[PDB]
């Protein structure tokens, strides 16, 4: 299996606070 | 009968209680009789007055007589005997033996130190090769012993032939053994393990004339005699794994098939004339039943393609060459993985195939078992970039390599990562581009883009990995201020809009980032201290800065070396790193400082709960996320119009990136221009 990216263009690297 | 010439020495030899001689009488007179004989002419030469002494030289009285010198007088004459009778054989089998087996005790006295006669020894061993005398011993009874004898004398260790004899004795035993069709096998391992035995170049010295005679024998053998020498090589082998292979021991036919196979390896390097002879029983090991055979066998030929041969290996043998490329679809995968762990040197050490591999490798990088993926990955790491350009060009390989980055397997995917970065780099600072080599660089150019739709995936070990990545091979720190800047655009010129998004995505964290590790100092500080140990806010600071720890924490894999990390170091309370670390948050540094910020900071940390190795690998990676490095003193550079016009593939980057760094912070942007107004 290949793995799939699990985030948004909006919602990457995000960090919450 | 009657002849032109005569011999004229007539005195006696045989000493008799009635007549009796001296041996220093004995030993001149031999001496005479050896000096005529030798100038005699087999053809025009009486030989009827000569019966005489034909009869005398074999009484056993002078064959084992004491003296060495009358021995080796005696042998000399019975040497040109042989030469001036022959063909017809004078003496009988019985005789020849007795003979034959003296004529071994004057080469065995010829390798020790001398008795005074080591001249009459050379004399013997070189007119018995050249009047071919010699090969009389091939037609008698115990020939077999005496030939294993003959050798054993030669290939003795602790004899010291000079080296002018060595052509003469390669010879003698060549000749001697052409007269044999079946070879006693205990000869055979004398010849061959010389091989095994004496490796040249094994010890680095001033001169090397150390020299051997064993060794240099059986080169003659083999190059000279190749032709019938052959015949015997393959009996060899095949009688040593048939020794070895009923022997009660059942472990020993791999280890002894282990050292044939390197017997034949030397052979292929010095006269590979003589593969042919066994290059059978290889085919049919590579197709043996038993893994470890098959196993043993593909190592070989691996061995083989990478050395030095005046001769070349895939056209000789194209026949087993193809079974070889044909072993990377065996039913073993320890086998597979064999295969595939010699390509690295082969391809260092020929160019003479691009095909074949390029049409195997293709399967390697898309095998079932995981060990061998790892194993062809290596070759982007193990083998030099410019020779990988030069001889792997198949497009499936450069797309499979980049696929594997997305693979469910960690240990592939790692180094995969690793490899496929620490490629692009090298594949920009020293290949340039082509009309033609261009066909693939657009893959080699889509690697960047590749490395930052990784984060999507959103992994703790990976986003940590990508980004140890990123700053090491793609965009390194040094050395200038210019060509990191000449070069990321150049890492840009091939994104989608993905990779762009998570590009300017990364770098807006990079500002909220700075913003809690210079709220972690400034709250860190608050230990230097008695600031409120239940004072002003010792009740709710304690608990803002614990709880803003784990803010930074939470996206690094081990979260529990994290907040582990920054709380001995609110221990350790020393203000000389607080001001190296603040000094690489802050924003806007000179690119030049902040690597000399960042270089100390990290080489201090080094050797002083758990190691702080762990905290130096972890604010290592926490730091590639926190300072500016893209964003910094490269403005001004971007600024500055490298182009007047053209390089509209450059100025809509130089757009797209400034067209961001004034929107994620003109904290820093609007600044520059009032500086260039």
């Amino acid at each position: 299996l290949m793995m799939e990216d699990a985030v948004t263009e909006r919602e990457v690297l995000v960090t919450p606070g | 009968k009657g002849a032109v010439t005569k011999l004229k020495f007539n005195s006696p030899i045989i000493s008799t209680s009635d007549q009796l001689i001296s041996t220093n009488e004995l030993l001149d007179r031999l001496k005479a009789l050896h000096e005529e004989l030798a100038s005699l002419d087999q053809d025009n030469t009486d030989l009827t007055g000569l019966d005489k002494y034909r009869d005398a030289l074999v009484s056993r009285k002078l064959l084992k007589h004491k003296d060495v010198g009358i021995r080796a007088f005696t042998a000399c004459c019975l040497s040109d005997i042989l030469r001036l009778y022959a063909p017809d054989a004078p003496y009988t089998d019985a005789q020849l033996t007795d003979i034959f087996k003296l004529v071994l005790s004057q080469f065995e006295q010829l390798g020790d130190q001398e008795n005074g006669y080591h001249i009459q020894q050379t004399y013997l061993i070189t007119k018995l090769l050249e009047y071919r005398s010699i090969v009389l011993l091939a037609d008698l009874p115990s020939s077999n012993n005496l030939l294993i004898e003959l050798f054993h004398i030669f290939y003795d260790p602790n004899k010291s032939f000079p080296a002018r004899l060595f052509n003469v004795i390669g010879g003698i035993l060549g000749e001697v053994i052409s007269e044999f069709d079946s070879v006693p096998l205990e000869v055979l391992r004398l010849i061959f393990n010389k091989f095994l035995t004496y490796n040249p170049n094994e010890i680095p010295e001033g001169l090397n004339v150390t020299s051997d005679c064993g060794y240099e024998v059986s080169l003659i053998l083999c190059d000279t005699y190749s032709n019938r020498m052959s015949r015997h090589l393959t009996k060899y082998y095949s009688e040593i794994i048939h020794e070895a292979t009923n022997d009660d021991n059942n472990s020993r036919l791999l280890t002894v098939v282990v050292k044939l196979h390197k017997l034949v390896l030397r052979l292929w390097e010095t006269v590979p004339e003589l593969i042919n002879a066994v290059i059978g029983f290889i085919y049919h090991e590579l197709s043996s039943e038993n893994e470890l055979f098959r196993k043993e066998a593909t190592k070989l030929i691996g061995q083989i393609l990478t050395s030095y041969s005046d001769l070349n290996f895939v056209s000789t043998h194209s026949d087993t060459f193809k079974a070889w490329i044909s072993k990377i679809a065996d039913i073993s995968p320890d086998v597979r993985v064999e295969w595939t762990e010699s390509i690295p040197q082969i391809i260092a050490t020929r160019e003479d195939i691009s095909k074949e591999l390029n049409q195997a490798l293709a399967k390697t990088f898309i095998d079932s078992d995981p060990r061998v993926r790892r194993t062809s990955v290596m070759i982007f790491n193990k083998v030099p970039v410019t020779e990988i350009w030069k001889n792997i060009t198949n497009k499936a390989i450069y797309t499979s390599l980049l696929h594997l980055a997305r693979e469910k397997h960690k240990e592939v995917r790692e180094l995969c990562i690793n490899t496929m970065a620490k490629f692009y780099s090298n594949s920009l600072n020293e290949i340039e581009r082509t009309y033609q080599n261009k066909e693939i660089w657009e893959i080699i150019d889509t690697i960047p883009s590749t490395l930052y739709n990784l984060y999507y995936i959103n992994d703790l070990n990976i986003n940590e990995q990508v980004d140890s990545v990123i700053f090491e091979y793609l965009l390194p720190f040094e050395p200038d201020n210019d060509k990191r800047v000449h070069r990321l655009l150049t890492v840009l010129s091939h994104f989608d809009k993905k990779a762009f998004t998570s590009f300017f995505a990364f770098n807006a964290r990079q500002i909220k980032i700075s913003f809690a590790i210079s709220k972690y100092i400034d709250f860190s500080k608050f230990l230097n201290n008695q600031e409120s140990m239940s004072s002003s806010q010792g009740p709710i600071v304690m608990n803002k800065y614990n709880q803003t720890l784990q803010w930074l924490a939470s996206g690094l894999s081990d979260s529990t070396k994290a907040i582990d990390a920054l709380e001995t170091i609110k221990q350790f309370n020393d203000e000389r790193i607080f001001y190296l670390l603040n000094a690489c948050v802050t924003n806007d540094i000179p690119f030049l400082t902040f690597k000399n910020c960042y270089n100390e900071l990290v080489s201090k940390l080094q050797t002083p709960s758990i190691m702080p190795r762990d905290i130096a690998k972890v604010i290592q990676i926490l730091l590639f996320r926190a300072s500016p490095i893209i964003y910094n003193v490269s403005n001004i550079s971007v600024l500055l119009n490298l182009s007047n016009n053209s390089d509209a593939k450059q100025l809509d980057l130089k757009r797209r990136i400034l067209d961001d760094i004034s929107k994620v912070n003109p904290t820093l942007f609007k600044d520059q221009i009032r500086t260039l107004k």
